[PDB]
């Protein structure tokens, strides 16, 4: 009997049996390899779809520029990144008319949040690339290293603390002669080591003064690294990108065509809301057909200009300081310049040897030495290329920057409704990048006869509908950003499922995160019951594993185990403990909400109550809820380097390296025999062999003489 | 604070100031003394906007419109109508307030100190084009107009304010209150040089200067504009709409059919079918690997001491000499006396891995100025036809074996209706699959993987020997601790955690390769002993094989345990659709059947051509063999695969429920499909079973 799973689909319907294919929502680590490769396949072809473009060269910054936007029109089903101004004018016009005093609101709303807001906010992101050493470096880190470099440049934007003035200062800095920052560099070691030979070579870095003419700050200001985002925006960008996405999650939030931000059952019931609006208002007697369309490129064909005139279609009853705020954003994508990575690798066969080729020295050899496709990438990359190891990259969008104002942009091509007064009525969602539409019509004929009139909308609007990837049906079934509907029952295709381990932080606080994460995985995902009680036993099992306690009642045995056994045999309530104390767990669905320590409090022994809730316990000391007692400790968090500069400088002196000989001797002996707790080492040293003398003279290793002759030299120490 | 709200201001107006407050997308807990500005200042326009009224031609006996409190969209697009009939400028800042005498909208405010300053800083905020009157706490007023407001209205406004001012300190509250100036700090917002012309040059082609751009966005009219495009559009520019049929489907990839194309090798870093444990029965207690490993080896001495190998196949590249030596190094720090599992005779675990041949990098001026050294071209994966073996993996792993190894602590009591069927669920569930040989494999693969990733926890840069052991418990409740072979795992220089540190495994088996000469292209295997289970005599082979992963491998082997919730998720969805038919949980009829339902059976397989149903149990388990595969056989390959079949098979349902697909371009579709079947051997036997059950499918609909 060879099995056959698909037969499976036979007996059930395909959208239930696909449940959940996935179990990551993440990227594998097996997706083919972003490298140098990868960001240049992307600008050759963000560069390829809009070459029937105007090609300048810019005046501030000498790079390549391309603007497709009220280009010709495409004469072939490939896609196209010319968008006409005047048709996406015109689908701004209908929804602002159909939404009367939306735009208007939203503005109002982005632009009081904007001034409220601060700084901050700046660091609630992820990598980012930071200028002043052109790497990608934690949101905390990059702002403040920017903080730094703007206060050497006599900006103080930060001072402030609002966010217009880091931003004034941020454009006022655009504009200084020269910039002055910090920056790290490393060097060799020479500090000893006991391998072999009490010598090592290692790097240690330190911070230095670097000065940078306008033109190279404007171009590392606009600069996108790269690490499915494909490349990270320094600082520069981040508040301005921040105030246009709230600008258009304000609008999208009163879109009712918008998927986003719905989050959890919500989605299912927008879906099904969205099914039956459709079906009811179908003429009698008409067919109503659905497409789960996709789009091809979205990001590689979408152009910073049109979303420029978006902003200030938007914007054009408001302030004009807020328009430009706005406004600045837009114009800073149109100028972005991308960093091609590391580089390339070339090897010698023959001679067994291998060489990295850094992006600056793409060009620096003939070639005929690259790879086919490598070869025509190149070749068709030169005219966009920089002479510092950037490529100049005006369209394209570099996936998600301005997802909310493509969700915008979507909704504005799907509320045009009709095209010519023909019988066909179109509407739908849209989430950012995927688009599901719903046609009514009179016979199928006229239902595909809107469905291509819609293609072509979007087709002057920019947005490339995905012929390869769409399909179309009779409403009732469809699939909305990896969510099946189909005649009510709903699917997901993937799942995120709790990652094995705990959160990391401590016992009560590991089991409160894992607790609210299962929880969480419940109501927004739809994760079943017996799904849900399948994880809290594994996540358990992971807890137990972690923090080795094992029911009390168990015969494992360990260090911790020992103690548990004696207090679970000690103990009455022994339905009270915790956890963490060998206790038995009571997590079910009904109490996913609720802290251990409350849920077992009845429970739990009045003198086992007292010992572990004790107002002033040694291990407390001085998101997620539970109870503050005993299993709150706090892990030591303290490594790295301090005291730099004299650690530095003693290091650099000479005889540290004779010190370390010389106590390593004495010290490595024995185990541990250090007087530590802040005693000087000579102090320890001068005790140590105060001790050792003393010890010689006693078992007889030494005469009276030596004896004598060692307590005057230490004597001359002065700790005897 | 808010006890303060909530006490000096009606319901109603706290919960309009708080509705407003809350459309700026915050918190409105942290920060709640924008929440009392906002009340005082409702409260003031509401109390300005109560004692004066107009009548039809203006008798002063109403004349303040309300523009604050209502929702932004409905108060902007009221002011737009105001001003749009009354033939005045809209201010671009939404007015609090409008007056119908002097036709012209109003702002209000309140500060702390004298409110001369706060007016002129407003002014020059505004210009001219709104009128405002201001009060503060320390009795100042400010009107631009003096005919604005009457004597009641100001001194009524003026005690309120001076009586919360009073009442504020009472309670130390006047001390926490910030000004009304902060919210509005930033006003001014000026354009360097720079931005400017980085402005100017981005804008669409047509314009010179963003200053032509924004006038013609906020004058020209572009309605029609739409339709004029599109009907000089060329008709090239079409989606071709075309209805799918039965006949329009066809199978997908056929040259995996091609039997010139060699057969797909075995690639999973594990045996999975073909696994032998040296069975110990063990009390229960935990050990470390290396004394687990020790007694078993001593158990099956003779395999131990084995010291000549016959060897019966060879890699093409693998070195035999060097493997076994390797090996017998393994064995030989197993059976010490050492805590440690580090090897101490480095020099074949060194030279077998071909931890030696890695190039050495030299600076890149040298490799420009050269001239030999050139790009290498990329080792496209090959292309594989069918390959029997996978087939047989399915089979063999779906059984059901006489030992199971998942042991999942206990849960609360449970108490809701829901709790009560998830319980009943699982319970299916794992009586099901709770000897399945899937779920021992899993264990054996995530515990192979627990155990790599921890051994690089300090040990880079040495060898390190680590048993496939595992812990398994069979019916009668006695518990074993099998051994499944040795792996030692090289060094990692490289502090990367997506660095490749080689590791070379050696796994014992049962089958004789000879069989499948074609399932092992990458093994190297010996034969060691002879073991006797019933008083037979069968062999015992060594597949030992290099193998290359990094750290986040690591993790995604670790991770491998989630097959068992994804299969999980998968009943249930398939549980919640057959409830969903009806209206109650279909769990136990499902599975037990009740007296008005049956036992649900499913389509299992083929047998000699034949379809072949079974019960809901054999369904979960290939359900958790599907997922157990797909995990460990999955690369870029396989999930691209995954996610156009679901477009494809997406297709067909909508086929089979009568619901008239259309598809545009279907070409398209395969070519995408077909893109990622070239050497997988999960994705190729899927695309074989896709091709069947299309077949099926197709036979199956014309009754």
């Amino acid at each position: 009997m060879n099995i056959n799973p698909y037969f499976l689909f036979i007996d059930v319907p395909i959208q239930a049996a696909i449940s959940t294919t996935f179990p990551y929502t993440g990227v594998p680590p097996y997706s083919h390899g972003t490298g140098t490769g990868y960001t240049i396949d992307t600008v050759i072809r963000t560069h390829e779809y809009s070459n029937k473009g105007k090609q300048y060269i810019s005046d501030v910054t000498g790079c390549t520029m391309v603007d497709p936007t009220n280009g010709p029109l495409p004469e072939d089903n490939e896609p196209s990144a010319y968008a006409q101004l005047d048709c996406v004018l015109e689908a701004l016009d209908r929804m602002d008319e159909e939404h009367p005093g939306l735009f208007q609101a939203a503005s109002q709303n982005a632009m009081e949040t904007l001034m409220v807001t601060t700084v901050d906010k700046l660091t609630q992101g992820r990598q980012t690339f930071d200028w002043t050493v052109c790497r990608n470096q934690p949101a905390a880190t990059a702002l403040n290293t920017t903080i730094t470099s703007f206060r050497l440049n006599d900006l103080n934007g930060a001072d402030k603390g609002g966010l217009i003035p880091f931003c004034q200062d941020i454009i006022d800095s655009l504009d200084r002669p020269e910039m002055t920052f910090f920056s790290v560099k490393n060097i060799k070691k020479k500090l000893p080591a006991k391998n072999r030979k009490g010598f090592l070579i290692k790097r240690i870095p330190m911070k230095v003064k670097d000065k940078i003419t306008k033109v190279e700050y404007i171009k590392r200001a606009l600069s996108l690294n790269t690490m499915r985002a494909i490349a990270t925006a320094g600082i520069q960008i981040r508040g301005f990108v921040l105030v246009v996405e709230n600008l258009a999650k304000n609008i999208c939030e009163n879109l009712e065509q918008s998927g986003l931000p719905v989050g959890g059952n919500e989605k299912k019931a927008k879906l099904s809301n969205a099914v039956a609006k459709m079906l009811s208002n179908c003429p009698p007697g008409g067919i109503s057909m659905t497409v789960t369309g996709d789009n091809t490129k979205w990001n590689e064909c979408l152009n910073p200009r049109i979303f420029l005139a978006m902003t200030e279609r938007i914007t054009r009853d408001s302030p004009i300081w807020f328009r430009d705020f706005c406004s600045i954003a837009p114009v800073l994508f149109s100028n972005k310049i991308a960093r091609l990575g590391k580089g390339f690798m070339i090897t010698s066969k023959t001679k067994r040897l291998k060489a990295q080729i850094p992006c600056p020295d793409l060009f620096s050899i003939p070639l005929e030495r690259y790879n086919e496709e490598t070869r025509a990438k190149l070749k068709k990359l030169k005219p966009f290329f920089n002479e510092e190891g950037t490529a100049s990259l005006s369209p394209g969008m570099m996936m998600g920057m301005f997802n909310m104002l493509s969700t915008v942009l979507g909704v504005a091509a799907l509320g045009i409704k009709n095209i010519g007064n023909k019988e066909y009525l179109w509407d739908g969602l849209q989430s950012s990048d995927d688009f599901a539409l719903f046609v009514n019509a009179k016979d199928e004929e006229t239902c595909m006869e809107g469905i291509n009139d819609f293609y072509r909308t979007c087709k002057l609007l920019g947005i490339n509908m995905s012929k390869k990837k769409s399909y179309c049906n009779e409403t009732g079934m469809f699939e909305f950003t990896s969510m099946f509907y189909r005649d009510g029952f709903v699917s997901n295709f993937a799942m995120e499922l709790p990652s094995f381990g705990v959160a990391g932080v401590n016992e009560s606080a590991d089991m409160a995160i894992g607790m609210t994460i299962i929880k969480n995985n419940m109501i927004n995902n739809g994760m079943g019951p017996a799904t849900a009680q399948t994880a809290i036993q594994l996540f358990i099992a992971d807890y137990r594993y972690t923090y080795k306690c094992h029911r009390g009642d168990s015969k494992v045995e360990g260090k911790r185990m020992k103690i548990i056994k004696e207090l679970w045999e000690n103990t009455k309530g022994r339905d009270g403990l915790l956890v963490a104390d060998g206790g038995p767990n009571i997590y079910n669905l009904r109490n996913l909400h609720i802290p251990e320590i409350v849920l077992k409090y009845n429970l739990m022994d009045p003198e086992y109550k007292g010992r572990l809730l004790h107002p002033q316990n040694p291990f407390v000391g001085h998101d997620y809820d539970a109870v503050s007692g005993t299993h709150s400790w706090r892990t030591k968090r303290n490594r790295s380097i301090l005291n730099t500069d004299q650690r530095n400088m003693i290091l650099e002196e000479q005889c540290y390296a004779k010190c370390c000989n010389l106590f390593e001797a004495c010290f490595n002996s024995a185990s541990y025999r250090k007087p530590v707790g802040q005693h000087s080492m000579l102090e320890a040293m001068a005790h140590r062999l105060r001790m050792d003398a003393r010890l010689d003279y006693e078992s007889g290793r030494m005469s009276k003489d030596d004896f004598e002759k060692a307590m005057a030299h230490l004597g001359e120490i002065g700790y005897i | 604070m808010d006890t303060f709200i909530t006490r000096n201001f009606q319901t109603t107006i706290i919960q309009k100031a708080k509705n407003t407050m809350a459309e700026f997308s915050e918190d409105p807990e942290l920060q709640p003394a924008m929440l009392f500005n906002i009340c005082v200042h409702l409260e003031v326009c509401y109390v300005i906007s109560d004692m004066n009224f107009l009548d039809e031609e203006g008798k002063a006996y109403p004349q303040y419109e309300v523009i604050e409190g209502m929702p932004r969209t409905i108060a902007w697009m009221v002011q737009r109508s105001l001003a749009q009939e009354h033939g005045i400028e809209t201010p671009k800042y939404l007015a609090d307030l409008f007056d119908y005498k002097t036709k012209r909208f109003i702002e209000v405010g309140i500060t702390k100190g004298l409110a001369d300053d706060y007016f002129w800083k407003k002014k020059e905020k505004l210009g001219n084009s709104m009128e405002l009157m201001i009060f503060s706490y320390n009795q100042d007023y400010s009107l631009s107009n003096e005919s604005s407001l009457d004597e009641e209205g100001k001194g009524r406004v003026l005690s309120r304010l001076t009586e919360l001012q009073a009442e504020l300190s009472l309670k130390n509250l006047w001390q926490v209150l910030i000004g009304e100036e902060d919210v509005e700090k930033g006003i001014d917002f000026k354009l360097g040089q720079t931005i400017s012309r980085l402005r100017d040059i981005s804008v669409p082609a047509g314009f010179s200067n963003f200053e032509g751009m924004r006038s013609y966005i906020d004058n020209i009219d572009p309605k029609g504009a739409i339709e004029r495009n599109l009907a000089r559009m060329s008709p090239l520019v079409s989606v071709t709409p075309k209805k799918l049929t039965w006949e329009d489907l066809r199978p997908i990839g056929p040259h995996i059919y091609n039997h010139e194309l060699p057969e797909v090798p075995y690639n999973a870093f594990l045996l999975m079918s073909d696994e032998l444990g040296l069975a110990n029965m063990t009390e229960g207690k935990s050990k470390k690997p290396k004394t687990l490993a020790k007694e078993c080896l001593e158990k099956y001495s003779t395999l131990r001491d084995q010291t000549d190998p016959i060897l019966i196949m060879k890699s093409e590249k693998a070195n035999e000499n060097f493997l076994w030596k390797l090996w017998r190094d393994c064995v030989n720090t197993i059976s010490n006396e050492e805590m440690s599992n580090e090897l101490q005779k480095t020099n074949y675990a060194k030279w077998a891995t071909g931890d030696g041949l890695t190039y050495q990098k030299i600076m890149k001026e040298v490799a420009i100025d050269d001239e030999t050294m050139c790009q290498e071209e990329p080792k496209i994966p090959n292309k594989c036809r069918v390959a029997a073996w996978v087939q047989t993996e399915m089979n063999l792993l779906s059984t059901l074996t006489s030992k199971r190894a998942l042991d999942l602590p206990e849960i609360g009591p449970d108490v809701a209706p829901v709790e009560h069927v998830g319980s009943e669920r699982r319970k299916y569930f794992v009586n099901e699959i709770n000897y399945c040989k899937a779920s021992t494999v899993m264990m054996k693969y995530v515990l192979f993987h627990t155990s790599l990733l921890n051994e690089s926890n300090a040990s880079m840069g040495k060898y390190k020997v680590i048993p496939i052991t595992n812990r398994v418990v069979n019916e009668k409740g006695e518990s074993f601790d099998m051994l499944y072979g040795l792996a030692v795992k090289g060094q990692s220089h490289l502090r990367g955690d997506t660095d490749v540190v080689t590791v070379v495994t050696f796994e014992f088996s049962s089958t004789d390769p000879r069989v499948d000469s074609g399932k092992w292209p990458k093994y190297t295997v010996f034969r060691i002993g002879s073991l006797f289970v019933s008083g037979r005599e069968k062999s015992v082979y060594l597949y030992c094989r290099v193998n290359g992963t990094n750290k986040i491998q690591m993790k995604w082997g670790m991770e491998a345990r989630r097959c068992l919730l994804q299969s999980m998720q998968q009943m249930e969805a398939i549980v919640e659709q057959e409830s969903s038919i009806q209206g109650y949980d279909m769990t136990k009829a499902c599975f037990k059947g009740d007296r008005v339902n049956s036992p649900k059976t499913f389509s299992i397989g083929t047998q000699e051509g034949k379809l072949v149903k079974g019960s809901f149990g054999k369904a979960l388990r290939v359900i958790f063999t599907k997922c157990l595969m797909h995990y460990v056989f999955g690369n870029a390959q396989l999930e691209g695969f995954s996610a156009e079949s679901r477009r494809l098979l997406l297709l067909i349902q909508a086929l089979k429920d009568r619901k008239g697909p259309w598809v545009f371009d279907l070409e398209g579709m395969y070519s995408g499909i077909e893109e990622c079947i070239s050497n997988n051997p999960w994705v190729i036997q899927s695309a074989y079973w896709f091709n069947e059950w299309l077949g099926f499918e197709k036979e199956g609909s014309k009754v």
